[PDB]
């Protein structure tokens, strides 16, 4: 009915982490497409930049 | 000193400050008058008789 504020990205994960520790991310930057890991549903690039259009993060294509 | 992941940027420490104290100090006056009435009679050390 209503989305989750799961539903809503923010950052890209630095270093590994379980649940209970404690993660640094990033919050701002111009980053790859295909390092990223996505999941599912989400394949094309204009999805992708859709997740962000709004933040500092932008995702852009390599040459 | 914090651990941060050689990727991410860092950490900022806040600091101190200062205190202040003043003082001020307290005003004495004693006191005496002196009488002929305590400069007469006999101070101990005088002999009898004639002083």
């Amino acid at each position: 009915e209503v989305p989750a504020p799961q539903s809503v990205a923010i950052g890209i994960a630095a270093q590994p982490a379980k649940s209970g520790q404690n993660v640094p991310y990033y919050i701002g930057g111009v980053f790859n497409h295909a390092a990223l890991g996505w999941h599912a549903s989400l394949d094309t690039l204009a999805k992708r930049q859709a997740v962000f259009d709004r933040t500092n993060i932008h995702i852009g294509n390599l040459y | 000193a914090p651990f941060v992941a050689p990727n991410v940027q860092g950490r900022v420490i806040k600091e101190s400050g200062y205190n202040t104290k003043t003082f001020k100090p307290a005003y004495v006056k004693p006191k005496h008058v002196i009488d002929p009435n305590m400069i007469i009679p006999r101070q101990p050390g005088e002999a009898l008789g004639t002083g």
